[PDB]
RNA sequence: GAGGAGGGUGGUGAUGGCGUGCCUUUUGAAGAAUGAGCCUGCGAGUCAGGGACAUGUCGCAAGGUUAACCCGUGUGGGGUA
RNA sequence: AUGCCGUGGUGUAAAGCGUGGCAGUGAGACGGCGGGGGAUAAGCUCCGUACGUCGAAAGGGAAACAGCCCAGAUCGCCGGC
RNA sequence: CGCGGCACAUCCACCUUGUGGUGGGUGUGGGUAGGGGAGCGUCCCUCAUUCAGCGAAGCCACCGGGUGACCGGUGGUGGA
């Protein structure tokens, strides 16, 4: 369950501005 | 069209740095700098420009006390469990001058030319070096200011 | 001696006597043009300042007019059969420097 | 009519084939693999016609920031000082100054730093 | 599996609700109010319905009120 | 009085009533300018659309 | 004049089995794919008078 | 033109940056989805009909036009059903 | 609160409408906000949204990275913000 | 934004004042399914004209041209 969990932790940069797909 | 260096252009002359009580990380910049020549106005960078630097007293230089015992370094040879690590604490008694060369060597770019660049610089663990058939100039860390 | 002259939007460092291809000017060939300098280098002197500069023009004599090397497009996205094809030749000046 | 397909067909393979010379492998030799390769390389050619432009200026700006340093001054503050000085040679040329003329370099960083605020760190 | 075996139906919407707002001219014939019962009641110039369907009389504009209550709809010619 | 607006953003993502309201004030693109009244009906518009335009009490 | 598929002399047999080749499957050997076979929207007898009117 | 200096063609490309084949089919393929070893040649909206609807255009015009047929060396002239 | 319908002003070229010719599409995807199903799990599934992007959108940023942030590529430039 | 080329729509001016042309503003020009418009190249026939055993086609190479499909020149090979 990391993978999950990392990809979601790298839509809050601030290119991102808390969105990323998926 | 722009300045382009021809073959024979370039002329490299010797700095040494005394590396006493400097941090490892504001020597190894300055040394990368040094080495590519991103202090000529004639940079290119295809053309191995910059001068030869010569880093003394490699054993002495300001790493944290809290660096020497935490800070690992790893080498994989391959094989299977071929994970071996060392500390930066435990690299310093061994081999000082294999410290400060591993960090100016992640500073440069990662191509072929810096492989013609890392040539030019030699990191010794005492204040003494052999190359005074040349004449390297002292070389201080300079802020300018803003 | 040298100056730098600001002619087609963009600026040349050009010295008596150089041969400068710049943008397409509406002269013929063997005319004169006037064009406005942003700097003059006369040795040591720089002269840096637009009440001065401004009257200091570089005399020109237009050479003829050539053309741009020829430019092919062809643009291509991936999957959906999309292609363009097309061609551009620029049009330029050349030019010799007399004043300064 | 029956039209026999040859003379019109082998003339856009010729100048393909002729695009394509010093490829290697199947892509100088074989119409349809010069072909896709034509695709890309024309490409890759408008992608850089306009990268070029901002490529050339980042080698302007680097000769620049190691000029004005010999000359104590960062690139930071030399540009603001020709803006405020209102010297409108652009990095084209600034960066050919430096090399070419070291001591008119020289001249305009005075001139950028004289016209440059007290102090620069306050507001407006 | 179970199932829904007891639900899963319903009727089709009726398409209810007023259809000439406040002030709007109108013609006569023209439906102003489709309703079940009297939400709104008639008033002078509007007729109620077979099914309170509350249509125009005459052509005029279409005004909202108050009656002892109950809200009514009429037109003024 | 008479007011000067410059279009700032970009209308890529903007909603309907923000892409209109730009339409009617005349703007076209980025850092483009027009010079308006004052009147009720402006400063509704602008109220639409101020995180895409700055405005300022210009002639 | 041509012929078309059906026109051109033999081709009426199935020349292999569809499945099980590694071949592509075929159904006639006077296809219009092949070497001899018919013409796809060929030349016909054709009249090619019209009906001018008689004033014009 | 004997050699060098400057420029210019033609060939090559040390070195730096950027750079995920083509087709088909998909919400999405560089895809480890499909098809293609290579080259040359061949291989897919055609034709019939006073058909049907709509249009561009030409002739005649409150009219327009013939079909089978007849006569001619033919693409011409007759032919009102 | 918004949204919806009407009306009077003001603004705004490539809005709207009627009737013909020719279509394609009718497998959607993720992100924001509101809700159902599910355990208030799912890169889940089903709706709403003059909401957005991808589809069919290249370029800059998010190390890489259809859907996120910025911005919509007529062509050329060794200019500038 | 600046400087230069092209295209499309619209407006303003005129020259037989839209079958059109010229000039000047402003606007626009990413694009799959798909719709509309305008063209390039191969072959055959008719009329007109012009080349060709002092070398046609086809082929090969080099030098050039056009906004694209593509074109032209010159030379080698070749034989209608
Ligand atoms: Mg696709
Ligand atoms: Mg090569
Ligand atoms: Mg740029
Ligand atoms: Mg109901
Ligand atoms: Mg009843
Ligand atoms: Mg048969
Ligand atoms: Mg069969
Ligand atoms: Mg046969
Ligand atoms: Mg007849
Ligand atoms: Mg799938
Ligand atoms: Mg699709
Ligand atoms: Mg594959
Ligand atoms: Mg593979
Ligand atoms: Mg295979
Ligand atoms: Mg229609
Ligand atoms: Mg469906
Ligand atoms: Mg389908
Ligand atoms: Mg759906
Ligand atoms: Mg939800
Ligand atoms: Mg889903
Ligand atoms: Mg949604
Ligand atoms: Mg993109
Ligand atoms: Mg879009
Ligand atoms: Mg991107
Ligand atoms: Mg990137
Ligand atoms: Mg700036
Ligand atoms: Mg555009
Ligand atoms: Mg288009
Ligand atoms: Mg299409
Ligand atoms: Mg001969
Ligand atoms: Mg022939
Ligand atoms: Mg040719
Ligand atoms: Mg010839
Ligand atoms: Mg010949």
């Amino acid at each position: 369950a990391k993978r999950g969990r990392k990809k979601r932790d790298r839509k809050y940069s601030k290119a991102n501005h808390g969105k990323r797909p998926n | 069209p722009t300045y382009a260096p021809k073959a024979g252009d370039t002329t490299r002359s010797w700095y040494v740095i005394d590396a006493t009580d400097v941090v490892l990380g504001r020597l190894a910049v300055a040394a990368a700098n040094l080495l590519r020549g991103k202090h000529k106005p004639t940079f290119a960078p295809n053309v191995d420009g910059g001068d030869f630097v010569i880093v003394i007293n490699a054993d002495k230089v300001a790493i944290s006390g809290d660096k020497l015992q935490h800070k690992m370094v790893y080498r994989h040879s391959g094989y299977p469990g071929g994970l071996h690590k060392r500390t930066i604490g435990e690299l310093m008694q061994r081999h000082p001058d294999r410290v400060v060369e591993k960090a100016i060597l992640g500073m440069l770019p990662k191509n072929r030319l810096s492989r013609q660049i890392q040539r030019k610089l030699r990191v010794y663990a005492g204040p003494e070096h052999p190359h005074s058939a040349q004449q390297p100039v002292p070389y201080e860390l300079k802020q300018v200011a803003q | 001696t040298y100056a730098i002259v600001k002619t087609g939007g963009k600026q040349y460092k050009v010295a008596v006597g150089d041969v400068v291809k710049v943008e397409k000017l509406e002269s013929e060939q063997g005319e004169k043009v006037s064009l406005p300098v942003a700097l003059v280098v006369d040795g040591a002197t720089v002269t840096t300042d637009a009440k001065a500069l401004a009257k200091v023009a570089v005399t020109g004599e237009v050479l003829g007019h050539t053309k741009g090397p020829k430019i092919r497009i062809h643009k291509f996205k991936n999957k959906t059969g999309y292609h363009k094809r097309q061609g551009h030749r620029q049009q330029l000046t050349v030019l010799k420097v007399t004043g300064i | 009519a029956r039209v026999k397909r040859a003379v019109n067909a082998h003339k856009k393979r010729r100048s393909i084939l002729k695009a394509s010379r010093g490829y290697r492998g199947q892509r100088s030799r074989l119409y349809r693999k010069a072909k896709e390769q034509q695709l890309h390389s024309l490409n890759y050619a408008y992608r850089d016609r306009r990268a070029r432009k901002g490529e050339f200026r980042k080698l302007w700006i680097a000769r620049i920031n190691a000029a004005a340093r010999l000359n104590d001054i960062t690139y930071n503050r030399l540009i603001q000082g020709l803006k405020a000085a209102g010297v409108e040679v652009d990095r084209k040329n600034l960066a050919d100054i430096a090399i070419s003329d070291p001591a008119a370099f020289t001249a305009l960083v005075d001139v950028a730093r004289a016209a440059l605020p007290e102090d620069v760190n306050a507001p407006s | 599996g179970a199932s829904s075996s007891r639900n899963g139906r319903d009727s089709a919407a009726q398409r209810l609700g007023v259809k000439r707002y406040g002030g709007q001219v109108v013609k006569a014939g023209e439906i102003l109010v489709r309703q079940r019962g009297t939400k709104f009641h008639p008033g002078v110039n509007v007729g109620r319905g077979g099914d309170d369907t509350l249509f125009a009389k005459t052509a005029g504009a279409v005004e909202f009120g108050i009656k002892r209550g109950r809200k009514t709809v009429s037109i003024v010619g | 009085s008479q007011l000067k607006i410059t279009q700032v953003r970009s209308t890529i993502g903007a909603r309907w009533k923000q892409r209109e309201s730009l339409r009617t004030l005349g703007l076209r693109r980025i850092r483009h300018s027009v010079i308006r009244e004052d009147n009720a009906a402006t400063r509704g518009l602008i109220a639409v659309v101020r995180h895409l335009v700055e405005v300022e009490p210009a002639q | 004049s041509t012929k078309t598929r059906g026109e051109v002399s033999g081709g009426g047999r199935k020349p292999y089995r569809q499945k099980g080749t590694g071949r592509a499957r075929q159904g006639s050997t006077r296809a219009p794919q092949f070497t001899g076979g018919g013409v796809v929207h060929g030349p016909k007898p054709r009249d090619y008078s019209q009906r001018t009117p008689k004033k014009m």
